[PDB]
């Protein structure tokens, strides 16, 4: 007899980025200043996801 | 057996383009530099901090 | 004007050159990859507003 039969495999999923500065302070001024001291954590966090 | 004259020249044509291929400096081992890249890339974020 | 400069100090410990990090994409992309040559490709730097 001939049989057919399948397989599913996931080859990839969904590409994201992310902004910092409007995910963790939005429009604000004094928030930009005080994530500085925090060194390059959203260049590094870019840098991941991309 | 009977055409082993025409092998050996084409595998010994072959080798010499490998080396030569190499030689040109194009970047075949691309693979083993981004492997280095991103060793020294991690080391420079850590003593950044 | 109160710009960001990226100076360049050589063996000796004296300025040779620098670039200007707000002149061009391209002076931008310099100072962002900290260096003076860039290989090709596509590269993100900043963010627009
Ligand atoms: C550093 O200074 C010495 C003496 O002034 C000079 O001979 C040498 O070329 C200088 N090095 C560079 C990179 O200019």
């Amino acid at each position: 007899s001939i049989s057919i039969t399948t397989e599913v495999m996931p080859v990839s999923m969904a590409k994201t980025s992310v902004d910092c500065n409007m995910y963790i302070c939005g429009d604000s001024t004094e928030c930009a200043n005080l994530l500085l001291q925090y060194g390059s954590f959203c260049t590094q966090l870019n840098r991941a996801l991309s | 057996y009977e055409n082993q004259k025409q092998i050996a020249n084409q595998f010994n044509k072959a080798i010499s383009q490998i080396q030569e291929s190499l030689t040109t400096t194009s970047t075949a081992l691309g693979k083993l530099q981004d492997v280095v890249n991103q060793n020294a890339q991690a080391l420079n974020t850590l003593v950044k901090q | 004007k109160p710009t960001t400069f990226m100076l360049k100090y050589d063996e000796n410990g004296t300025i040779t050159d620098a670039v200007d990090c707000s002149q061009n994409p391209l002076a931008e992309l310099k100072c962002s990859v900290k260096s003076f040559e860039i290989d090709k490709g596509i590269y993100q730097t900043s963010n627009f507003r």
